[PDB]
């Protein structure tokens, strides 16, 4: 049996990070990033194209929450517009 | 000209908590 | 390197002087706050906080190569439902805390105003944190009451049991009640007695 | 000439902010206007003023203790006859009052509603007598 | 360090006392509570529930003698002298005081309450009854007590 | 607010326990934040109302915060009495001059 | 450095002053005093100093998450019923003690000055706590009257065993009586024996 | 079964401290406050709004007596003014 | 069962003083005072007001003699009138 999702992405589902993290600084988007141990969440409404989310979530207004590990770019989806948005960490 | 009526002398603390010590004590005898 | 510690020199003093600015911000800001997180308001009966019950939906875990688990919803109590004595305001979450820094040519004029915007975005950033924090404390008390209407969970369930006069010949406490909290909040997993909210 | 106001929104984050303050004030009241509980005041069951001349005494009393005793004295401080009926239990009523100078009419009002349902207050005016009730 | 003024002297009380009262604006202050007597033709027309826009400047030198206190609740009653009717001079007089508090609330003062209220002639304070709102017994008068 | 009030309707108001009077429709504008028992009592004192409670205070103080502009004393106590959700209760009785507050018995 | 060693220069002599300053003020004030706090005509027959009761109303307290205890009042007895022999003043409480400190350029005169207004204050601390004691003391007496006119609190019970004509040849005492206390002052906890008494 | 309250608390419903305390000098209202072992306590009759209390008595004119944890801010209600207080310890 | 009262002040009811002892200067009034082993013994025609006394004889003369614990400020009632006196050890 699978684990249901992390229950760490109903917090990083609002703004506040995992407890023990670091924060990594997103570039070019609207979306935050911590790093917990190995693995890296966002909090964002784009729509994460390339690297690849271990789990996710969707809150009431559109925000999601990704468990991923740790790349330094992401490709976005803004509103069709493939971007990309550089973390640092 | 502007005054507030009784210019008395100047108080000092001690006597001012005294005072209001003092208050507390006597209501509290008149209660009982 | 000495450009560094002058950025380092303007990095403290931006964080200060940033803090200091929003603290104003925030206490002009006072009454307005203290309308928008009523937890005063938001209290139980028996002065209890609410649970803070946090919302994902459409949940996706791939486990592995093999295996995904999805949810639609799920529904997590965080920081559990307790006998508060004040309720708590704005001032514990959001007050970013002040001190006045008193510890100081070219390159440490420009690398000390690229230290005092870092200075500044790393105290937006606390502040950043802190509004999510407590977005997210009266955003989960507020889906509490929500759930509690719909059904979801479980009020809390006090149970006042009652001492008369108390003590022996030095110490009396003549209405001494005893109350305690003995079911905590939880959520049903029974589903079929939810209620579905209807509006027009 | 006049003034704007002080600490007014004028300000375009100020103006949503303070807009989702008077918002939540209100959804705040209707909130508390559903889940209020009221009762009518002609099912309020609570005990009105009896209106009688020696019910309107001023008086004062600082005590918190067993009900009947503050009823008995308060009774006879009225001139009243004093009537208990029921069985008053091994844990007892306790009241608390404790104020000044009042009318013990209201006092004997706020006795019955520290009672509550535990017991119960009537006062007959034309005999005079004023009746404790358990239940 | 904690604070000596409260954003607020002895020297500007006094100075816009005796301006007010040298403006005809009536400073009473019994012991503790303190009591601003304006008359109605200086802040409204006649028999107008409606300010000049003169008088606001009355108006920022009131609520700036108003910043000057620490209080708790502001009363500001009206009275007038009578005009067709006694309803009609209390929605008058009641209307009077509601936009004179308005301005005052949406001005700075730091008090908690402000009770606004008119009454229909009820409390001369004279018994010539000469006129209209050149009468001093319309007035609106600002009663406060200047806590601690 | 809207899930809420569509699982329970709110059958009765409290202006059939606070209702309106002469100097009752005088007015306010308050903006308070601590315990009821100050703001009831500068309310029913300018109201020129006997101000009396009922039941002993909780320990824990019943705070509301009344913050509005410029409404009459009737609904300022409704107001105070739906933010007194549970706890304590505003009532009116404008035949007599009370203005009464009660508080819970818990 | 040398101004903190100038303010503590100036701590002991203000307070010293202030010292002397509220004790030639007591003393001013000496038979009103007397007349306050009348220990004298506060005394129990047999010379029992009266026990000092303190009443705390709408006791609560929050021992952890999910239980409080809360009580409508609390009485408490310290300083049980003693005999003494001559009842206290009030210079055994308000006394402050006066001696003069024989133990002494710019910055040395402001910080002396505000090492003046600390050990002025100070003064006014120790001054502010003994006024409480003796309020303390005297406000429990007047609660030990009260609530045995209330028959909340048994009086005491005094037992003079009376002795004749004792001693052996070398020394004879005449009438030698023995008084004891039997029983202290304690708080009656049968509770229906209490004495409600209304005014007019 | 909880304890009752602090029974030092009818010592700090009352001026007089703990004894073996430390005072607090609290700046901004009425109010003392002590310091016995790990808890302040004050004496005020101004309201407690924010930091906490576990514990309180009120005497006959409204004197409060709180036991909390060791607060550098009291919030307090003084009538309908919300004011803070700083203690120093 | 108690103690009489000490035989010592059978001795300092007059003006003799304890045997072994120390004396006491004693200003402000017409007493005498002696120290016999951490408790001082004072001998008077006025009524002693503060400090409790554990013992106490009088003479024929009305002349008293006290045991009381050793403290610096006799307070008195000479007629009425309340006097200190101090006293050195």
């Amino acid at each position: 049996i699978p684990p249901s999702a992390n229950d760490l992405l109903l917090h990083v589902l609002e703004g506040v990070p995992p407890p023990g993290s670091r924060r990594l600084v997103v570039s070019g988007g609207d979306a935050r990033a911590w790093l917990s141990n190995e693995k890296m969440y966002v909090r964002t409404n784009l729509t994460i194209l390339s690297p690849g989310w271990l789990a996710s979530m969707t809150s009431a207004d559109g925000t999601h929450a990704y468990e991923m590990q740790k790349s330094p770019v992401l490709l976005v989806s803004w509103h069709g517009k493939v971007m990309q948005l550089k973390v640092e960490g | 000209k502007f005054k507030k009526p009784p210019i008395n002398n100047p108080s000092d603390d001690a006597t001012i908590k005294l005072a209001e010590a003092a208050v507390s004590v006597s209501d509290s005898m008149l209660e009982m | 390197a000495l450009k560094e510690t002058a950025l380092s020199v303007g990095a403290q003093a931006g964080l200060a002087w940033r803090a200091k600015i929003i603290d104003e911000q925030l206490n002009k800001q006072a009454r307005n706050l203290d309308a928008i997180y009523d937890f005063n308001s938001l209290v139980l009966e028996h002065n209890i906080l609410p649970p803070v019950l946090l919302e994902g939906r459409n949940t996706l875990n791939l486990a592995d190569a093999q295996s995904i688990r999805i949810s639609d919803r799920t529904y997590k109590v965080a920081k559990q439902a307790h006998f508060i004595t004040t309720p708590p305001t704005w001032r514990q979450y959001l007050w970013m805390d002040y001190v006045k820094p008193e510890a100081p040519k070219e390159i440490w004029c420009i690398y000390t105003e690229r230290g005092w915007k870092n200075g500044i975005d790393q105290a937006n950033t606390i502040l950043e944190e802190n509004i999510a924090r407590i977005k997210e404390d009266f955003g989960g008390m507020i889906l509490y009451r929500k759930l509690l209407a719909m059904n979801m969970v479980s009020p809390p369930y006090v149970s006042h049991t009652d001492l008369g006069v108390t003590g022996d010949g030095s110490e009396i406490h003549i209405d001494d009640r005893v109350l305690r909290i003995t079911a905590l909040p939880e959520l049903n997993v029974n589903s079929a007695e939810w209620r579905a909210a209807v509006a027009k | 000439f006049k003034k704007p106001p002080i600490n007014n929104p004028s300000d375009d984050a100020t103006i949503k902010l303070a807009e989702a303050a008077v918002s939540v004030s209100d959804s705040m009241l209707e909130m508390a206007k559903v889940e209020k509980v009221i009762t009518p005041p002609s099912k309020d069951n609570t005990l009105t003023i009896p209106n009688a001349y020696n019910l309107q005494a001023r008086a004062s009393v600082d005590w918190s203790g067993p009900i009947e005793e503050l009823t008995a004295r308060i009774a006879k401080a009225a001139h009243f006859r004093f009537r208990v009926l029921g069985k008053s239990p091994s844990v007892p009523v306790l009241i608390s009052i404790s104020t000044k100078d009042e009318s013990l009419a209201e006092i004997l009002r706020d006795i019955d509603y520290q009672a509550g349902k535990k017991a119960s207050i009537h006062v007959y005016p034309n005999s005079q007598v004023v009746e404790l009730r358990y239940a | 360090l904690p604070c000596r003024v409260d954003g607020a002297c002895d020297a500007t009380i006094i100075k816009m006392m005796t301006d007010l009262n040298k403006k005809g604006i009536k400073v009473a202050s019994v012991g503790q509570n303190y009591l601003i007597s304006i008359p109605a033709s200086a802040l409204f027309a006649d028999q107008s529930p409606r300010l000049n826009w003169a008088s606001y400047s009355l108006l920022n030198e009131i609520a700036a003698f108003l910043k000057q206190f620490r209080k708790i609740a502001i009363t500001v009653t009206s009275y007038s002298s009578k005009y067709v009717s006694v309803k009609r001079e209390r929605a008058l007089t009641l209307a009077r005081s509601r936009v004179v508090s308005e301005y005052l609330w949406s001005q700075g003062v730091d008090s908690r309450i402000i009770f606004t209220q008119g009454l229909g002639s009820d409390k001369p304070i004279t018994s010539y009854t000469l006129g209209g709102d050149r009468s001093p017994n319309a007035r609106v008068e600002i009663t406060f007590r200047r806590a601690v | 607010a809207k899930v809420e009030k569509v699982i329970t309707p709110p059958s009765k108001d409290n202006t059939l326990t606070i209702p309106n009077a002469y100097n009752l429709q005088a007015r306010a504008s308050v903006d308070w934040s601590g315990p009821i028992e100050e703001l009831t009592a500068r309310i029913a004192k300018a109201a020129h109302f006997r101000f009396r409670v009922l039941g002993k205070s909780p320990s824990v103080p019943v705070l509301i915060s009344i913050s509005t502009k410029d409404e009459s004393l009737a609904e300022i106590l409704r107001d105070i009495d739906y933010q007194a959700g549970k706890k304590a209760s505003i009532h009116v009785y404008p035949n007599s001059q009370v203005v009464e507050l009660r508080y819970a018995k818990i």
